[PDB]
Formats: structure tokens, sequence, C-alpha cells
């Protein structure tokens, strides 16, 4: 169509995306390592 | 907070392909496994949507 | 407390007639809705009653 202003696709080329550190799905709370005493 | 309206979630692919070695007893001089952690090449990206009037 | 014995409770009428726009994806340049909040023209009024002897 006949756009009246700048679009989002063209405008986002000037913007920084927020990036997370990689997420690991195999992480568990590991309660046993906290319940035990270490000598 | 999202600084510019785009949020990218990076994820590890194939977590089962990271190889570790654990000895049960009488350790030997065998070579250790070599591995790395792989990432997804097309992570999901979230862009904020508007509610307005 | 009631300063002069009359208490008026004002209420909103037709709360479902307030129109909002929410986008699911790929926002466009369409016109936004125009709305307002309406009030009841005959609110209920409470006047204090006496218990005396």
């Amino acid at each position: 169509n006949e756009s009246q202003a700048l679009g989002d696709l063209a405008a986002r080329q000037l913007a920084n995306a927020t990036k997370t550190v990689p997420q690991l799905s195999t992480i568990t709370p590991r309660f046993l390592l906290h319940l035990l005493s270490w000598v | 907070p999202v600084e510019a309206g785009i949020y990218r979630v990076n994820r590890v692919v194939n977590p089962d392909r990271v190889a570790i070695h654990s000895e049960a007893g009488a350790g030997t001089e065998e070579p250790l496994p070599e591995t790395y952690v792989d990432y997804e090449t097309h992570p999901r990206e979230y862009t904020l949507r508007s509610i307005s009037t």
C-alpha cells in the first residue's frame, strides 16, 4: 500500500536487540549436592 | 526491560551431545573426550505489541 | 464521615462500551478507536436516618 510513514521492518535495522545468555534445559536444582555435608 | 522492543532468547541445542568421562575405579591413561556447546541458529525473537486507545 | 447527611455514589454505565485496540502481530497504520467513560445520570443517594429516644 501507499505508506504514510517509515515501517517497522526498515526502522529496526537501526536498533539493538536484547540478547540472553544461552538457556540450558537440562539444569536441575540439584538438591542432593546441597543436602549433603562435604569433608 | 527491553531496550529497543526486541527480545531474543538464545537456547542450547542437543544438550545430550556434550560428552563427559567419569571413572568407576582404577583410572587409566586413555584419551579424554573433546566437546563443545552448540547454540540454535534461529532463536525465537519477541517484539512488544501495543494496547492503545 | 458524611459532611451534610447526604452520600452520593457515582457509578460507570456500560463499561463494555470502552473500546481498546490490541495488536497480535505486524502492526499496521489503521485508525485508532475513539472512546470515553460514561456516568449514570441518576446515582443513588444515601441520607442518614435517626435512632433516638
